């Protein structure tokens, strides 16, 4: 997350923090997640493409801090991981960058709601906000593209949706971008998502309820002019979701 | 994995379609790249086709965007680089690539020239009468052929160690010439035959010369 | 679009010593850390093979001696210790977006001095029937590459009737081979009797000569 500000997990209670064990007991933050159902988290498949083994990932809800434990947070294993069949990335762009994780705690419980722990509203077929609308993104991603550490407290920041006709442009990302994808940047490019923010939520206020209209997927820079972020547009995966999502 | 067919000699302004047949992997899951080289100099990237899951859009390089187009056919699992108005500066060995970069093929030299094909004559370089038990040298002289390339194997690729195939050289006329050469143990002559298999696809010559003492 | 210059263009190394080529660009990251610069090697022969992908990941089967590194605009490939087989041109390549592009290349030349094995081949009756005569002389598996051959037919040094070609460094013993070839009319071929190929080369004490008469 470039620009932005630090938040507590409460401003963003649907966020999920995904860790991978390197073995030894060694864990590292991999990707962000959004909790869409009390037993289901959704992310990007690139986050796990190289190490698909499920018995190997860890999800934390209600976690606002990275290596200190928040109060109220719950820990889960991964009952199942499902990457999108037609996931491709022979190029800058990812395609179909969408993954689901089935979580369950050591006590067998799925996710219990609270002020820390909330689900996120999926969009609906035709409810994508206007271009120029202001959604928020959040995560532990780096705070400068040339940086070594990850910020230890969660961040958030607000970007404005960009029309697909606009970032299909030469100066932008030309043919690299499809209509199953959704661009979004600051208008003076002062703030964006960065490495680490992958798999986290693009959230918009829709008819009141907070909603998950995008997933952090890819972009060229971290907040360069004419080089926005890019998101999996969740409306175009509602069947795939639905299909896989039930189980 | 990636056999490049099609190609050869063409006149300027004329056209040509290089195909590329694929195996061992799922052709539909990958972009397909193409890179040129041109003799003596480095690589120019020329274009790609996307996976299809990604929209199968194509990007091209500055040099070629006008003339070249580059297709796919998931069905037959081939990629095709159709080059249209052909410039002499387009002469190069052109590789199919798979993915951005994963697995190049062997490429196919396209040479764009007015001049006509000349299939080669292949002559032996018989061994001298020297010394058991050091090493003797025999060879094949491939002369007066156009355009490039020729391919030379010794006993159908059963004999690789100590083969040297020298850069073709453009004779004072306009025809290329070259020689391939083996070193073998002296002891081996008279008992072991030595054939050079010579290949010039531009003139559909296949010539196999036995090179005996 | 993105222009890469790599340095240096040629680069000589003693096997067991480490080498280091460096590609300098002007662009290049994505949002997961990866820089979109690859390293290839074209081995003598042809067909480039991918060495490092995505800046720092070693392609599969690529030996452990190779190493991707760089950041920003300055990327560099590294061999901990060269081997005979590593001779070739190295190309770095930019594929962040838009049009892709290569560097010019780097030619890694690699060994002790070793003398040519000289041989000489008379024309064939088959080529005489044609009506032209190619006698050839091959210098075999020598290092360095600086070489002169002189052609004598009877008692005349030859000038300007002969072309040489040379191989690229060998992958296995790092030596070159050369073939010079003198062409003459069938007439000149039988007006004279002794044909010789005189080779001077740093690894040779005195020049060496290889000849034949017509009828051996």
């Amino acid at each position: 997350i470039i620009g932005g500000e630090f938040t507590t997990i409460e401003n963003q209670p649907w966020f999920a923090a995904i860790y991978r064990r390197h073995r030894g007991g060694s864990v590292t933050y991999v990707c962000g997640g959004s909790l869409i159902s009390p037993c289901w988290v959704i992310s990007a498949t690139h986050c796990f493409i190289d190490y698909p083994k499920k018995e190997d990932y860890i999800v934390y809800l209600g976690r606002s801090r990275l290596n200190s434990n928040t109060q109220g947070e719950m820990k889960f294993e991964v009952e199942n991981l499902i990457l999108h069949k037609d996931y491709s990335a022979d190029t800058l762009a990812h395609h179909n960058d969408i993954a689901l994780l089935k979580i369950r705690s050591k006590e067998g419980r799925c996710a219990q709601p609270s002020r820390t722990i909330q689900t996120i509203a999926l969009p609906s077929m035709y409810n994508d906000p206007q271009f120029g609308t202001s959604c928020e993104i959040t995560g532990f991603g780096k705070e400068q593209s040339t940086d070594y550490l990850y910020p230890e407290q969660l961040k958030m920041t607000v970007v404005k949706l960009i029309s697909h006709r606009e970032c299909q442009q030469p100066h932008y990302y030309g043919s690299e971008v499809t209509t199953k994808m959704l661009c979004a940047a600051d208008p003076q490019w002062k703030t964006d998502s960065c490495q680490g923010d992958s798999g986290g939520p693009l959230v918009c206020s829709l008819q009141g309820r907070m909603t998950l209209t995008g997933i952090v997927s890819w972009g060229r820079g971290c907040a360069l002019k004419d080089k926005p972020g890019v998101y999996t547009r969740v409306s175009h995966f509602l069947p795939w979701i639905r299909s896989h999502t039930k189980e | 994995q990636l056999t490049q067919s099609g190609g050869g000699l063409v006149k300027p302004g004329r056209s040509l379609r290089l195909s590329c047949t694929a195996s061992g992997f799922t052709f539909g899951d990958y972009a397909m790249s193409w890179v040129r080289q041109a003799p003596g100099k480095g690589l120019e990237w020329v274009g790609f086709v996307r996976s299809e899951s990604a929209g199968a859009t194509t990007e091209y390089a500055a040099s070629v965007k006008g003339r070249f187009t580059i297709s796919r056919d998931d069905s037959k699992s081939i990629a095709y680089l159709q080059m249209n108005a052909l410039k002499t500066e387009d002469t190069a060995v052109y590789y199919c690539i798979r993915g951005a970069n994963w697995n190049w093929g062997q490429g196919t030299l396209v040479t764009v020239s007015s001049a006509s094909t000349k299939g080669p004559s292949v002559f032996p370089l018989a061994p001298s009468s020297k010394t058991s038990g050091g090493t003797a040298a025999l060879g094949c002289l491939v002369k007066d052929y156009f355009p490039e390339p020729v391919t030379v194997s010794w006993n159908s690729g059963a004999l690789t160690s100590g083969v040297h195939t020298f850069p073709a050289v453009l004779q004072s006329s306009g025809l290329y010439s070259l020689s391939s050469v083996v070193t073998v143990p002296s002891s081996s002559l008279g008992t072991q035959t030595y054939i050079c298999n010579v290949n010039h696809k531009p003139s559909n010559t296949k010539v196999d010369k036995k090179v005996e003492p | 679009e993105i222009v890469l210059t790599q340095s240096p263009l040629s680069l000589p190394v003693t096997p067991g010593e480490p080498a280091s080529i460096s590609c300098r660009s002007s662009q290049l990251m994505n949002r997961n850390g990866n820089n979109f610069l690859d390293w290839y090697l074209q081995k003598p022969g042809q067909s480039p093979q991918l060495l490092i992908y995505l800046g720092s990941n070693r392609a599969p089967g690529v030996p452990d001696r190779f190493s991707g590194s760089g950041s920003g605009t300055d990327f560099t490939l590294k061999i901990s210790r060269v081997e005979a087989e590593d001779v070739g041109v190295y190309y770095c390549m930019a594929r962040v977006e838009a049009p892709y592009s290569f560097g010019q290349g780097t030619k890694l030349e690699i060994r002790t001095v070793v003398a040519p094995s000289v041989f000489i081949f008379p024309p064939s009756d088959e080529q005489l029937k044609s009506g032209t005569a190619s006698v050839v002389c091959l210098l075999n598996n020598f290092y360095p590459r600086e070489a002169k051959v002189q052609w004598k037919v009877d008692n005349a040094l030859q000038s300007g009737n002969s072309q040489e070609s040379v191989t690229e460094q060998d992958s296995k013993d790092s030596t070159y081979s050369l073939s010079s070839t003198l062409t003459l009319s069938k007439a000149d071929y039988e007006k004279h009797k002794v044909y010789a190929c005189e080779v001077t080369h740093q690894g040779l004490s005195s020049p060496v000569t290889k000849s034949f008469n017509r009828g051996e």
